[PDB]
């Protein structure tokens, strides 16, 4: 229903809508986002907004027209079920919310933060040293060390952080064995090729294929979680992969999905990626006022504040083992 | 057996089955360690 299916369909549409939209404004070869990441920093502080700033945050995150409560209670029913659903993955999914020492902050959006995203919250002084490593080693913390800052700086007229941790370490079903991996080149998206650590296994993988592209299923654990890989065949690229991406073409693709036997050949690889998400990112999916002095937030201050940055960092290490990924979401109030 | 030979730019996708979501997604054109 709304509150169960739809929501999914809606959320799964925020995730290629924001990788689209990423993809249009940054130019590095990369990109890997946590779109789980992000709208659960975004919905945290979503529980303050009023008028035109809920509704531009809303329109963004594909959620107009759901109730903060049911948002509030949907985020709290998916993570429970990520965080449970397989005890041979690890899983990990932190909030915090840190702010300015002696203002104050109405207790019904604390409460609804503790309460549904289990956010840890902490007043801190924004002007003592011990305040930037103590936010950046709970990203440490909660990232396996895999993201060690997400801040360089604090303003000095910072408000709060809302901060999410999204961790993930899985270990293949099948996994690849280190002494069957081989050099090999690989074809990089500006048409030179490089030499790469490509590793091998012939097994069951579930595959499918249409127009465009093959698609590959790899599973880790107690195949809860799995690794969808979508490889354009020749002539075919990855920004058009990108750009028809939607929940139809997603549902096809998983519905599509059959066992195979393939022989599978895929690189160790390995990217970091950081985005100022304010910039242009959600500006283009319709939050435009929480950025500006106009927004509107009286469920956290009776102060008028607004969203001065969304930072976003991401890591991911795919291995003959498995895969190690992470993604930090951090949003800055001044 | 097919082939499937990651030699080239990919999109890939994270999620998790009983719940439907897509944990991280994105896209890669350079193979780095
Ligand atoms: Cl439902
Ligand atoms: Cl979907
Ligand atoms: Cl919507
Ligand atoms: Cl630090
Ligand atoms: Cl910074
Ligand atoms: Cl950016
Ligand atoms: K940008
Ligand atoms: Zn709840
Ligand atoms: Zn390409």
């Amino acid at each position: 229903g709304p509150l169960g299916s739809e929501k999914i369909e809606k959320d799964n549409a925020f995730a290629f809508d924001l990788l689209q939209t990423t993809r249009k404004h940054v130019t590095e070869a990369n990109v890997f986002i946590s779109p789980l990441s992000v709208s659960m920093a975004l919905n945290m502080t979503l529980n303050g907004a009023a008028g035109v700033t809920a509704d531009e945050m809303k329109t963004a995150l594909r959620e107009t027209g759901y109730t903060m409560e049911d948002i509030n209670e949907y985020s709290h029913s998916l993570r429970e079920a990520l965080l449970k659903v397989d005890p041979s993955t690890t899983i990990g999914m932190a909030n915090s919310i840190w702010y300015k020492q002696g203002e104050l902050v109405k207790e019904p959006f604390i409460l609804a933060n503790r309460t549904h995203y289990d956010a840890e919250v902490k007043a801190v002084d924004f002007s003592s040293p011990a305040t930037l490593p103590a936010i950046n080693g709970w990203c440490a913390q909660k990232t396996n060390d895999k993201i060690t800052k997400i801040l360089d700086y604090i303003p000095g007229n910072a408000f709060m952080y809302l901060i999410n941790a999204v961790y993930f370490k899985g270990i293949w079903v099948t996994q690849f064995k280190k002494s069957d991996t081989k050099r090999a080149p690989f074809r990089k998206a500006d048409g030179t090729t490089q030499e790469v650590n490509m590793m091998a296994q012939k097994s069951t993988f579930g595959y499918t294929t249409d127009e465009c592209c093959q698609y590959l299923e790899m599973d880790y654990g107690n195949k809860a979680f799995s690794m969808i890989v979508m490889l354009p065949n020749e002539g075919q690229t990855t920004r058009d992969v990108i750009e028809q991406l939607d929940n139809k073409h997603w549902s096809m693709i998983i519905k599509g999905i059959r066992p195979t036997q393939v022989s599978l050949r895929m690189p160790r690889f390995k990217t970091e990626c950081k985005y100022g998400l304010e910039k242009k990112i959600l500006p283009e999916m319709g939050m435009n006022v929480p950025f500006t002095e106009t927004a509107d937030f009286p469920g956290i201050t009776d102060a008028a504040i607004f969203i001065s940055r969304v930072i976003h960092k991401t890591f991911v290490q795919v291995d003959e083992e498995g895969t190690e990924a992470a993604a930090v979401t951090a949003v800055e109030m001044k | 057996p097919i082939n499937f030979h990651i030699n080239k730019p990919f999109v890939f996708a994270i999620r998790e089955k009983s719940t439907g979501v897509i944990l991280f997604i994105g896209e890669i054109g350079e193979v780095k360690e």
